[PDB]
């Protein structure tokens, strides 16, 4: 029921290398979720 | 003939009686479901 977020953002075909995405955000929304969708703007 | 209209006034008045006077009420209800018990009542002591 827990919805966990790991977050990292690096000022810049992937680069290569290795990155650690530490922890951001721990929510106990409790909802089922089985698809999603991105949001743009323009 | 047998037409009324159901809401009547209580019409409070600080001349009534103990009983007559208005009462608010606060009802709490507690529910417990299948989410991570995200309201609780916790003291903590100084550290040594
Ligand atoms: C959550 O959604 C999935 C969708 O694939 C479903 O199979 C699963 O039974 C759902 N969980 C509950 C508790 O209903």
């Amino acid at each position: 029921g827990y919805f966990k977020i790991y977050s990292k953002h690096t000022p810049i075909d992937l680069p290569q290398g290795f990155s650690a995405l530490e922890p951001l955000v721990d929510l106990p929304i409790g909802i089922n979720i089985t698809r999603f969708q991105t949001l743009l703007a323009l | 003939f047998n037409c009324y209209f159901p809401l009547r006034s209580y019409s409070f008045r600080p001349t009534y009686g103990v009983g007559h006077q208005p009462y608010r009420v606060v009802v709490l209800s507690f529910e417990l479901l299948h989410a991570p018990a995200t309201v609780c009542g916790k003291k903590s002591t100084n550290l040594v």
